[PDB]
């Protein structure tokens, strides 16, 4: 559950 | 280690980091990756494992994953982050305090109420209700009953009851009055296990000052009554490491000899076998039944019996064969057509969120092509939709 920004 | 770092958004990597966590999983947002030579690495003060506490002074210590992602993508070219390197009673009090603030806010802050309660376990919601009453001298259920309305009220109040209380009150509601909601009564009685039913019967006694078996008798008739009373007793056999292959074959023949083979139906033998044998045993019985009968157990039911007795047998066999798929199909029925059957959709999402919601989503996605999350998204709106999506636990 990861989101790159 | 409370560090405040200013990142400069750059075309090569944006902020140069990945984040994981969020209050929807009841964990703080944590830096997952730091892509080298990019923005987060260039600062020299950000590390993998840093908990994100503020974004440009905006507190996110209790925010969800999307709320932190949304802030970091709209904070401009200069983004300032404040970082720092088991559920307890402290967590219950903080949850209860935030729910109190959201209720006392003018207009009611339903988003905060949904963020917390739909992302806590049923046992944790009881801890929240205990702390809420200590701090406010009010019952949390009655406070939310007047603060909320509509379908969202139904979800939140149902989430606050224990699994037995919710099942017991839903059972009472299905038989309330002359018109018995047989479908709701059938859904609960056919899908609940021995341990769940023994707890439902104990709690139904306390809440309504009468036995559940006595109320089933008063609102059901014929063979349908005999089937619900036997199922509601919750004395089904518990399987072990013993696969009785000889009994699997004899039960299949007995099921075939009592129904499709003879005129009429020996439904007492159907009720006896399908309610007393263990679930793993009956699963192999229904496959062995396919070797003797030209129709499977479900089609044989449609051919032998009608009415509520047919409906109950059709639901029981689905629960024995594949209970997650059974709930996946009932969820699809609640949303496939015009409008929404909100009673079924809400009850399933509330009651199965902590049981086998992952297996329901797996069966749903395999059969219907799209995710359960997707169908909930297209059939409901508002905070009521968000609450159901949280109970779903994610897309796909
Ligand atoms: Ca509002
Ligand atoms: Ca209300
Ligand atoms: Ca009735
Ligand atoms: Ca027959
Ligand atoms: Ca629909």
């Amino acid at each position: 559950p990861s989101t790159t920004l | 280690n409370r560090r405040t770092v200013t990142l400069r958004r750059q075309p090569v990597g944006g902020l140069g980091l990945s984040i994981k966590g969020g209050s929807e999983h009841n964990v703080p947002v944590v830096i997952s990756k730091i892509f080298e030579d990019q923005a987060a690495d260039q600062t020299g003060m950000l590390f993998v494992g840093d908990a994100v506490l503020q974004v440009n002074g905006i507190h996110v210590e209790n925010a969800t994953h999307e709320e932190v992602v949304h802030l970091l993508r709209n904070a401009g070219d200069e983004v300032t982050i404040t970082v720092e390197y088991a559920y307890t009673n402290f967590d219950a009090e903080r949850d209860a305090l935030n729910i109190e603030t959201a209720i006392k806010t003018k207009g009611v802050d339903e988003v905060t109420i949904v963020n917390i309660l739909t992302n806590r376990s049923n046992e944790q919601r009881q801890d929240i209700a205990f702390a809420y009453q200590r701090r406010t001298k009010k019952e949390l259920a009655s406070a939310l009953k007047s603060a909320l309305s509509g379908h969202l009220e139904t979800v939140i109040l149902g989430l606050l009851k224990t699994p037995a209380q919710y099942d017991a009150s839903e059972l009472k509601a299905s038989m309330k009055g002359l018109g018995t909601d047989e479908d709701s009564l059938i859904e609960i009685i056919c899908s609940r296990t021995n341990q769940e039913l023994q707890e439902i019967n104990r709690v139904y006694k306390e809440m309504y000052k009468t036995d559940l078996e006595k109320d089933i008798i008063s609102d059901t008739s014929g063979d349908f009554r005999k089937l619900m009373v036997a199922l509601a007793k919750g004395r089904r056999a518990e399987d072990g490491s013993v696969i009785d292959y000889e009994l699997i074959d004899q039960d299949a023949r007995d099921l075939y000899d009592a129904g499709v083979k003879r005129k009429g139906t020996d439904v007492p033998k159907w009720i006896s076998i399908m309610t007393e044998r263990s679930v793993p045993h009956l699963q192999k019985v229904f496959d062995r039944y396919k070797s003797y009968s030209p129709y499977d157990m479900l089609e044989s039911i449609r051919k032998e019996v009608k009415g509520d007795l047919e409906n109950a047998f059709l639901n029981l066999v689905q629960c024995i064969q594949n209970k997650p798929l059974y709930f996946a199909d009932r969820l699809y029925d609640s949303m496939k057509g015009k409008g929404t059957r909100d009673k079924v959709l809400i009850r399933i999402m509330v009651s199965r969120s902590e049981v086998d919601m992952l297996k329901i989503r797996s069966e749903f996605k395999r059969k219907y092509g799209k995710s359960l999350y997707y169908y909930i998204q297209q059939d409901t709106k508002g905070d009521y939709q968000k609450a159901l999506l949280y109970l779903c636990g994610g897309d796909d």
